[PDB]
């Protein structure tokens, strides 16, 4: 299911959080991994492993997971983090399943 | 008091357990996921 | 349920058995029926008069003490619990 | 690398539909696609997976019968047969290759490039 917040808000400058929820057979046993995508666009890559982060991402990004839950939080938030962020995680109840999170539409208050 | 918690859990996990019996040893079959790192050949 | 019924079939069995004692003590004399699957035979040293050789080796007896009716399915336990039991001492 | 991916299609429900991307830009074999559905009004819903290599797919639960992600080796190119189609099955079919690392500690794994493609019915 990994259900995560519908909307979030922030104004430029506050480090903001968008967290995920799931069973402990995707989030507890697996990693989770983030995907933003910016609105009129295909999602892109944002966090893999739950930690890392690829060639292109800013340090301004991360990620982190604790038990059951995954939280990304976007510190020093800017204009052009308006967007919708997914995070997906691997389940172990069938052989080959993964599981998106409904989404969580980013605004910039201003 | 996170310690007292723990604690519990691996005291109580283990009640009535007998070890000499496989997980499902009537009811079903038990299924093994297995997996491999091989560090050097 | 099943899983705790086998448990106490078990439980019982091995309550009460005395190690020290072979199948029908008293009685006749046990038969140990023994198989080998020889898995390989590795080095046949002509210096030091000896070989090798990796087995599956399996012995069967009777043992009443270990009789039970409350499940029919052919039961298997735990490596561990042949240090329970009596087995007998064959040697090489 | 790159998953182009082909054009917009245009059809009426129980007609089955085509859709396919050419992976370009590394070994297509190593990696394995995995297809993920977006519909306009909602959020990303995965749609399956199989490994190029041997063939072997692993559909959604919700998509268990209607689904056939075949693939052709020779030319990089996977593609899925959705059939059965509905009013509800109108939404962009992405395809994305499917990274995975493992090591000592288990497995990590997620979509790396993403595509594009949409699809109405
Ligand atoms: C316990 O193990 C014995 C030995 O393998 C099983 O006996 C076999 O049973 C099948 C029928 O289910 C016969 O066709 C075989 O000829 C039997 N073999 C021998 C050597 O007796 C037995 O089925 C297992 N379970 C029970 C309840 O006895």
């Amino acid at each position: 299911v990994l259900t995560q917040p519908p909307s979030a808000s922030g104004t430029p400058g506050q480090r903001v959080t968008i967290s995920c929820s799931g069973s402990s057979s995707n989030i507890g046993s697996n990693t989770v991994s983030w995907y933003q995508q910016l609105p009129g666009t295909a999602p892109k890559l944002l966090i893999y492993s739950t930690n890392q982060r690829p060639s292109g991402v800013p340090d301004r990004f991360s990620g982190s997971k604790s038990g059951t839950s995954a939280s990304l939080a976007i510190g020093g938030l800017q204009s052009e983090d308006e967007a919708d962020y997914y995070c997906a995680a691997w389940d172990d109840s069938l052989k080959r399943l993964v599981v998106f999170g409904g989404g969580t539409r980013l605004t910039v208050l201003g | 008091d996170n310690t007292t918690v723990f604690t519990r859990i691996l005291d109580r996990l283990l009640d009535g357990y007998d070890n000499r019996l496989r997980p499902g040893l009537g009811e079903r079959v038990t299924e093994v996921k297995t997996d491999i790192f091989v560090t050097s050949f | 349920s099943n899983m705790s019924l086998v448990k106490e079939t078990v439980d019982r069995l091995l309550k009460g058995y005395d190690i020290r004692l072979r199948p029908d003590f008293g009685g006749p004399p046990v038969a140990v029926g023994m198989n080998i699957d020889i898995a390989s035979i590795d080095m046949v040293s002509e210096v030091n008069m000896d070989y090798t050789l990796t087995m599956y080796f399996q012995q069967a007896w009777r043992d009443k003490r270990l009789s039970y009716n409350v499940i029919p399915l052919n039961l298997t336990l735990d490596n561990r619990v042949a240090d329970q039991l009596w087995v007998p001492d064959t040697y090489f | 690398v790159q998953l182009v991916q082909s054009g917009a299609e245009v059809k009426k429900p129980g007609a089955s539909v085509k859709v396919s991307c050419k992976a370009s830009g590394y070994t297509f074999i190593s990696y394995d696609i995995n297809w993920v559905r977006q519909a306009t009004g909602q959020g990303l819903e995965w749609m399956g997976g199989m490994d190029p290599k041997s063939g072997n797919t692993g559909y959604a639960q919700k998509f268990q019968g209607r689904v056939t992600m075949t693939t052709n080796t020779a030319i990089s190119t996977a593609y899925m047969e959705l059939s059965s189609l509905r009013s509800e099955d109108t939404a962009v079919y992405y395809c994305v290759r499917g990274e995975q690392s493992y090591d000592r500690t288990g497995y990590s794994d997620w979509f790396d490039p993403w595509g594009q493609g949409t699809l109405v019915t």
